[PDB]
């Protein structure tokens, strides 16, 4: 329970448009200006609008704020790529005496072009071997949805040990990475003949394969 | 119109304090300067403000004796203190400010008539809260095997943040530096990766430059191919 109630969730494709809503009370919204933030991974909260319904310098005018009585909304048109992020409302607090914020609204914006993960995968180094280690590093970049899974073979032999893998993440592009580690020691490593990291998406798999005597 | 920079990421047993500054790259006087954190898979949450001309200072219930605010005006500089610190407490803490000017400053408002939409913002200062070991990283380089990819292995940190550039800055096209993952061990380790045309693999120079501030540890790696009959040691 956050003091301002917003919805988990929204959606669109790109195009479309959605409402994002913000109920609040009398002793918030109710007698006050609503806010409104859009916050990205990685970096801080923006300003969107003010006073309910003013557009911050720069912001485009598809996106709009509006309130009544004790509910406000942020209405986003022509929606891109970009705009899939969280949007948080807030405001000041009369019996609190202080700044109340929503739980946050994730936007997701469906409908983007299906693109197959691009992989690199690359062999312990020199270095690593020498201090009785061994990491497989298996690189995965530019796909989308942004939903994958990882496998890795010696030699054709399935590995379930030693494996360490991301949750994907949205690229500057807004296409996904993630990156899966297999951990080995240099014996197994030089044993094989080769080793593969092998990804699936969306039912289809792409491997890569790297070997000890490559150079 | 003016900037907000905060201190550097900081790690902090439980029980202990934490103080993060907001420098102002000029006068930021009037208006309240706002601080707003975000832990891990949570939505925002503020936490409180002062205005400085007055010195009046508003908390959230949550943290009222153990959070304290301060401005001062002398040095354009703006505090948070955050006492008898918990796991809940590892967070990224944003200082944030408005660019409102006015024709006639109010200098007998309620305190709220000075709080507005936050248009200026800190870059963040990760806090982690834990009992474990700070530990810096291991560096290897991952050699190159018409593009080709290269790049460097940052292994086994803790806490959170490393920063990797390429050729002290100077090298930025090209590169993806891949969010890290947290280990079985506790650790995190990330790779960064830059793809460059392979045929410039013969003359051009690529090292990356790695940064763990929490354990004070700095790393440069030179990043060469592999060679087949040449196995170095030391």
């Amino acid at each position: 329970q956050s003091v301002l109630t917003q919805p988990p969730s929204a959606s669109g494709t790109p195009g479309q448009s959605v409402t994002i809503s913000c109920s609040g009370s009398r002793s918030n919204i109710g007698g006050n200006t609503v806010n409104w933030y859009q916050h990205l991974p990685g970096m801080a909260p923006k300003l969107l609008i003010y006073s309910s319904n003013q557009r911050s310098s720069g912001v485009p005018d598809r996106f709009s704020g509006s309130k009544s009585g004790t509910s406000a909304s942020l209405a986003i048109s022509g929606l891109q790529s970009e705009d899939d992020a969280d949007y948080y409302c807030a405001s000041w607090d009369d019996s609190l005496n202080g700044v109340v914020f929503g739980g946050g609204t994730k936007l997701t914006v469906l409908g983007q072009p299906k693109a197959a993960p691009s992989v690199t995968l690359f062999p312990p180094s020199s270095e690593e071997l020498q201090a009785n280690k061994a990491t497989l590093v298996c690189l995965i970049s530019d796909f989308y949805p942004g939903a994958v899974t990882v496998a890795w073979k010696a030699d054709s032999s399935p590995v379930k040990a030693g494996v360490e893998t991301t949750t994907p993440s949205k690229q500057s592009n807004n296409k996904y990475a993630a990156s899966s580690y297999l951990s080995l020691t240099p014996e197994q490593w030089k044993s094989h003949k080769s080793y593969s990291c092998q990804v699936t998406h969306e039912g289809s798999t792409v491997e890569k394969t790297v070997a000890p005597t490559e150079c | 119109e003016v900037q907000l920079v905060e201190s550097g990421a900081e790690v902090k047993k439980p029980g202990s304090s934490v103080k993060v500054s907001c420098r102002a790259s000029g006068t930021f006087y009037k208006y309240a300067i706002n601080w707003v954190r975000q832990a891990p898979g949570q939505g925002l949450e503020w936490m409180g403000g002062i205005i400085p001309f007055f010195g009046t200072t508003n908390y959230a219930q949550k943290f009222q004796g153990r959070l304290t605010i301060t401005a001062d005006g002398s040095t354009n500089t703006a505090y948070m203190q955050l006492d008898s610190l918990r796991s809940e407490d590892t967070a990224v803490y944003y200082c944030a400010g408005p660019s409102i000017t006015e024709s006639h400053y109010c200098l007998d408002c309620a305190a709220k008539d000075y709080y507005y939409g936050l248009d200026v913002w800190g870059q963040g200062t990760t806090v982690t809260v834990s009992s474990a070991s700070t530990k810096g990283p291991s560096v290897f380089p991952l050699a190159p095997s018409g593009t080709a990819a290269l790049g460097c292995l940052v292994k086994d940190y803790f806490p959170e943040p490393v920063t990797v550039s390429w050729n002290s800055g100077a090298l930025t096209s090209g590169v993806h530096t891949f969010p890290a993952v947290l280990q079985s061990s506790g650790l995190y380790s990330l790779s960064s990766v830059v793809t460059v045309p392979s045929s410039s693999l013969g003359t051009q120079t690529y090292i990356c430059n790695v940064n763990h501030k929490p354990s004070n540890t700095k790393v440069d790696k030179k990043v060469e191919p592999k060679s087949c009959h040449h196995h170095h040691h030391h």
